[PDB]
């Protein structure tokens, strides 16, 4: 029983971009190369960051609900769409060649 | 790819258990532009049951649903509104001063705190709550408010009186959904928030007793004399009006729809077959297909877009494709298992094999050519193949039937995709190569032995091409052997082409496809005709 | 598009004598100055001088402000080469070079609905510019679930207040948290605007004491460009004679627009 | 394999759904939280006039 | 009170069943049936009787799945991955 | 350290060391009482500290200590911070304290005590110093001769020595290089040390909140220079100059860099 | 002169031993002496600061190298000890009941520590390392410490509560506290009449020497307690008066400075 538990802010995405731009370029390209084949799935993906949280509450729908809302989904779908059309019947575009 | 959509719904099939689970324990076309501005003015109510004895003890006090109706202001006209007020999944507290009967005792009172959610239906006679029946997408922007707890006197007939005071929460708003108000006569769509509710610094306390410093409103004044709490803000909202040719805009939404009740959507199917085009067919048959890239071109409803892939499972999951699989499944387990007390029904090939047990024979060799050929098509969705692998076609056909046909719906695309994969391609046919020498089979009774270079036919060598099809990998019949020889002999035909043909590569088949060769896009066509529902 | 060109080509004449042709001037000064002259006709005087220099007659204008607040709201600078005169004033210091940041820089503006929708920075030059006669703003950020932080979201008198009756404001907040804000609308409208490359149409020139304007809000560069100009003063006769001799140095300064 | 975990959370988009679906439902059905009161009793006073 | 163990005996007994039952089975069906992909379906439909309106046991069987050496091994291994992978100034200290 | 360093052009090296410390920074801001005044409001503290998590500072590493003035800042300045930003307000009255502030702290100093009566001193460069600190410091100053007589003053008569501070707290004082002074200094209430400047302190930042900049950190009148951590701001409100402090501290951070010589806590060394 | 940076130093093994440096660093370095009040007390004599720099004149070190710093008490010593000079000596008496405390100060002189400050009011502290300690001065410092669990709550304590929290000092003019490093700690202090200041132990400071005057040899530096050394320069003497401890300390001070060497930092 408090006032409230408030979550503190987290970060200004800028200065994350400037963590990674601080992480730029010190990876090890063999141990990289031997990263880069291994199907990493979620669990994976998802266990061993940062090691420490309770709620656990479906991160990895958490990180899919804001995946499906950008340029990569929209443009597989936008694909997906115009061969299904241009297949079925649809008229290819003047500006189409 | 095209069947990875198949086995991936197979796959995932688990969670329609728990979407049952939740679904029980819970229990042309046009758009028309919402985000218009509301205020909901609303309050809470309370239900007090005291016990008897001499009047210093409850038995409850708790919360309660509350309507309220008024009117205000909007673009310039008085709107007539209506709000139903409601809370869940609050913390019951009691207090109690001794068992005699003149010891304070409230044996239970509710209080709502961080973990508990307020629900407001609204409505008003506005056009957009009469528009909202077919809804793509609903969120709701609005401000806070804090709802603070007022003083409260307990009418003890002797002594000094307990006086509740303090408590307050902040309500912000968190989640839009549909709802309905239950009238008399008729029905009213109507659309309730849902405000999360965050602790703030006045704690409630209960003088004259060991009981302060205690966060959180309860239900004994929740107003503090307020007529009402407000929250203003917008609400944005999209509709899928049933319009038509481009004019002649609806307004209350002016429709009906197939709920009335597939004796047309077939029609619709057999419509649509042949004006599919080939060469764009064998382009996207090569495509992994996976749930969102099946069902993101699907301009759905706010509610099949949240259960449409689910939808489609709980009945996929109940057909004759699924059955067979867990049936064969089984009966590969039982033999593996059985052996010492052996099912010794039949095995056409070396040794026993589920593959290869013929069985319900209500030619002997057509026969078991046909039975052999009935299980190929688990292999095509077991992975075990090398080709086109004709459920891909099928659902390639499917996919570029349901962007385009007008009547798709919740209720109606499940068990249309499966009448589809289940009546897609009935008779279809298999080969396998062994040292040069193919050995064909179909569902139909057929079979053709031949060799690669020179088609020439062969006795069709049993008990083994069926030890061949049993482990080696199977190929489909897309260019199946007649087609295959009168292409030999009318359009000339080189050594690889004929190799890529007969492992069904999409390569030489789309090359084939546009050098314009009537000899495959008869069979494609015959093939797009079968695949008809 | 893309521009090539060569080291080997020669300089071509002076286009002074034909951009004062074909262009305007437009002078800003205070009544302060039109009253100490105290003359009708010193407009005329001014621009048949001008026309020693080049400036036909109808090519000079001159916009009298009672003040450089009233000035500042809503100055709708429409000439092809601008210059403002700007007296001193310690109390008016940051009044006049929010001014300074309005019209040197070129803004790309939005409109800001504060009572149904709460706005966020996203970068270094993302400000917000309230404009009116009297604006008193206060501010609340917010946490990731919408709560305040040392604030409470619907008790204004929790708010921090960032400016006071002021008739321009310029607020830069912290970059990445999502603000409520309170504001004067019925005195004051506020928009949300990224600043763009400057303008290089005007040319503030300061009648009186030190340099101090900082147009850049980051506490770090504190830059004095081309046309942030200086003058010490006793009459306005001896500034407006300094300005018309000096205008080619002004309109060198100057460049027309390109938007 | 590491661009199958990208098509694997495309593929898995669906249960963004099923959680907004707990998230509506068990808020709309949550049973009211019931202390356990201390080992204590919260006795006081007696009517007092 | 809480109880301190549970399920062992029963366990057990599926144990003795498990290795009484392992010699029965044959090996020619057994290689046909090791190339099947067995998805969750496939190794959940064809249960002995289904016996009483289970829950969902794709859930069941992962809750105790993700707890076990074989997945904290997988764990441990993508992080020893990503750890090698991070720094260079370490110098391959793993030996 | 005498032995040399050696690099390249070519190279894209990503080989350094790594270490740690305190976590990673440390940050502390001296704000004048005026401020809190003007906003009453006791957590703003707080606010600015999840403000400055949204940069990257955790919890534990922004701290304030409030001055009531800058007399009383200059009266024995104890900095112990891995960095420090330094709010200052403009009083024209105040010129020449609040710029002998900035030349302490900007700058780092070797200092050693004075003994008045016992001896006479003098400076040997353009950089040996005399500062002194206290609650009320009035210094007077007689030059010397080649045979240790006066110069305009008598080595008795205190009244005919040149006065140099009148009521001042801090005081850095340049007389001439070369020269014995003989000193009177009110030593119940200040401490006068013979310093010398080095290289400056890149660990403090000052920021001047009000008018242009006046700050002659050099005594010589001939340099007037401005440090890129020597900052200005105009301002009407305290909230908007801390808004615009946090939402530009990765400048003032690139701006400054720990130090190099060695930790302390005063603004000065002390080598006796 | 490449200072704020660290280089690989080589050599060799066949260079000499070159001269003693000895009566050069007497000229050039200053030695403090820090005795007790009890010390001129039991002397009564006026000119012995006098007499014991003739003394030390026969040594090497000259007249104005040498300086006495008096202190009252081993806490009012403790309470911001300020040791600024290049070769430091501290008489030091034993007494079983302020073993502690004059423990803490040398865990607090013999070594150098980096100190950051700290503000209880707002934040809650972790320790990190086993030498990120929480060192509190004043005139009378009494502490409180609430250990937190993953979830902000306290562990046998409450959060508002101060009289539940856990007391480690009640009224020491110094204190130097460890916690168990990987918990939040929340703090009650007397902010007004004492200061503390969360440091780091470096490296040791090789520039002051502690002379323990008295009993046996208690002072465990290391707050582990495994180690519990005795360091170059921590040094132990008998006594019965202070003319004798003076005289030892004057004959053998050539010792002690080679004990002691020059700092670093
Ligand atoms: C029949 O289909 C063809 C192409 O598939 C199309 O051109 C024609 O218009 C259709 N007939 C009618 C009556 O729409
Ligand atoms: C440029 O100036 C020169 C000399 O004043 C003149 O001869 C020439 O004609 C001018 N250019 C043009 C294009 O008139
Ligand atoms: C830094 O590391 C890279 C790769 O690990 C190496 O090629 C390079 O030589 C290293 N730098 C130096 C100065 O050796
Ligand atoms: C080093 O010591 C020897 C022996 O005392 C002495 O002869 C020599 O002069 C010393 N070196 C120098 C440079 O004085
Ligand atoms: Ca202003
Ligand atoms: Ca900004
Ligand atoms: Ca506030
Ligand atoms: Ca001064
Ligand atoms: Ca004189
Ligand atoms: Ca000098
Ligand atoms: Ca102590
Ligand atoms: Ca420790
Ligand atoms: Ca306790």
């Amino acid at each position: 029983n408090s006032v409230t538990v408030r979550q503190d802010l987290e970060r200004q995405l800028g200065e994350l971009r400037e963590e990674f731009n601080a992480l730029s370029q010190e990876i090890a390209m063999s141990q990289l190369i031997d990263l880069a084949l291994l199907p990493l799935d979620m669990f994976s993906m998802f266990s061993g960051i940062k090691s420490t949280i309770d709620a656990a509450k479906s991160m990895a729908t958490s990180v899919m609900k804001k995946f499906k809302k950008s340029g990569l989904a929209n443009s597989v779908s936008t694909l997906t769409d115009s061969l299904s059309d241009a297949a079925s019947s649809i008229s290819r575009g003047a500006s189409i060649r | 790819m095209a069947s990875l959509i198949y086995r991936q719904l197979l796959t995932n099939s688990y969670t329609v258990d728990l979407s049952d689970e939740i679904q029980e324990i819970g229990s042309l076309w046009k758009e028309m532009q919402y985000n218009r501005d509301i205020t909901i003015r609303f309050k809470f109510a309370s239900s007090i049951v005291k016990s008897g004895g001499l009047g210093y003890k409850w038995s409850e006090i708790s919360f309660k649903p509350a309507n309220y109706q008024y009117t205000y202001t909007r673009d310039g006209e008085e709107v007539t509104a209506h709000t139903t007020c409601s809370v869940n999944g609050m913390n019951d507290f009691n207090f109690n001063g001794g068992s005699l009967p003149t010891d304070f005792v409230i044996s239970r009172y509710e209080v709502i705190k961080e973990n508990s959610y307020v629900y407001v239906d609204y409505w008003d006679d506005s056009q957009a709550f009469r528009n909202m029946v077919y809804v793509r997408s609903l969120a709701a922007n609005l401000n806070s408010v804090i709802c603070t707890g007022g003083d409260y006197s307990f009418a003890l007939p002797v002594g000094q009186w307990p006086v509740m005071t303090g408590g307050a929460v902040s309500l912000h708003s968190a989640g839009v959904t549909l709802s309905t108000q239950f009238t008399d006569f008729v029905s009213l769509n109507s659309l309730r928030f849902r405000f999360r509710l965050t602790v703030e610094e006045p704690s409630f306390s209960i003088t004259r007793t060991r009981v302060s410093r205690l966060y959180g409103l309860p239900a004994a004044n929740p107003n503090n004399g307020k007529e009402y709490y407000e929250v203003a803000g917008r609400f944005s909202l999209i509709s899928l009006v049933p319009s038509n040719d481009d004019y002649q805009t609806p307004i209350t939404n002016s429709v009906t729809v197939r709920q009335d009740l597939l004796g047309e959507l077939r029609e619709e199917f057999n419509a649509l077959s042949q004006e599919i085009a080939m060469s764009q067919l064998i382009d996207l048959a090569l495509l992994p297909l996976d749930m969102f890239s099946m069902f993101s071109g699907i301009k759905s409803t706010i509610d099949a877009a949240k259960s449409m892939a689910t939808s489609v499972m709980k009945k996929f999951k109940k057909s004759g494709l699924a059955n067979s699989v867990s049936t064969l499944t089984d009966s590969l387990s039982d033999a593996a298992s059985s052996i010492s007390r052996g099912a010794s029904i039949r095995s056409v090939g070396s040794s026993a094999s589920a593959w290869t047990d013929v069985s319900t024979q209500i030619s002997s060799i057509s026969t078991q050519t046909s039975t052999i050929s009935r299980r190929l098509r688990l292999k095509e969705m077991a992975t075990q193949t090398e080709g086109m692998n004709f459920d891909d076609i099928s659902a390639a056909v499917l996919k570029t039937k349901i962007d385009r046909s007008t009547q798709i719906s919740p209720n109606t695309l499940p068990d249309i995709v499966t009448e589809a994969s289940e009546k897609f391609i009935p008779n279809r046919a298999y080969r396998v190569i062994n040292n040069d020498e193919v050995f064909e089979a179909g569902t139909d009774g057929r079979f053709f032995a031949y060799r690669v270079e020179t088609f020439d036919e062969i006795p069709f060598d049993v008990q083994k091409f069926a030890d061949l099809v049993t482990d080696s990998p199977v190929i489909s019949a897309i260019i199946d052997f007649k087609t295959l020889k009168n292409l030999n002999d009318n359009y000339g035909i080189s050594r690889q082409q004929a190799f890529n043909l007969l492992r069904s590569d999409p390569r030489v088949l789309r090359e084939f496809i546009n050098q314009d060769n009537p000899i495959i896009r008869n069979r494609i066509e015959q093939l797009i005709m079968q695949c008809r529902l | 598009l893309p521009i090539t060109g060569s080291m080997d080509t020669a300089y071509a004449n002076s286009t002074q004598e034909e951009t004062f042709l074909t262009s305007t001037l437009c002078l800003y000064y205070p009544t302060e100055a039109a009253t100490e002259i105290n003359d009708n006709s010193w407009k005329d005087t001014l621009s048949q001088l001008f026309l020693t220099k080049g400036w036909p007659t109808g090519s000079v204008y001159f916009k009298e402000y009672t003040d450089i607040a009233s000035f500042s709201v809503d100055p709708q600078l429409y000439c092809d080469y601008n210059v403002v005169l700007m007296k001193y004033d310690a109390t008016l210091q940051l009044d006049m070079s929010e001014l300074a940041d309005l019209i040197l820089n070129e803004w790309l503006c939005n409109p800001m609905d504060i009572t149904l929708y709460y706005y966020q920075q996203t970068d270094e030059a993302n400000k917000w510019i309230s404009m009116g006669s009297s604006c008193t703003i206060k501010v609340c950020p917010l946490n990731t679930q919408t709560l305040g932080i040392g604030c409470l979201t619907t008790d204004t008198a929790t708010f921090e207040e960032v400016a006071t009756a002021e008739k321009l404001v310029i607020t830069d907040v912290v970059d990445g948290v999502n603000h409520k804000l309170d504001v004067t609308t019925a005195t004051c409208t506020i928009r949300n605007c990224k600043k763009l490359g400057p303008r290089e149409n005007v040319a503030v020139i300061q009648v009186g004491g030190s340099d101090v304007l900082d147009i850049t809000a980051d506490p770090t560069t504190a830059p004095q460009t081309e046309r942030m100009m200086r003058i010490n003063w006793k009459k306005w006769w001896q500034v407006f004679y300094t300005v018309v001799d000096y205008v080619n140095q002004i309109i060198q300064a100057m460049s027309k627009r390109s938007r | 394999m590491a661009s199958l975990i990208y098509r694997q959370l495309l593929t898995n988009s669906y249960t963004v759904d099923l959680s907004d679906e707990i998230q509506e439902i068990g808020s709309t059905k949550t049973q009211n939280v019931t202390i356990n009161l201390g080992p204590f009793a919260q006795t006081g006073y007696a009517p007092v006039n």
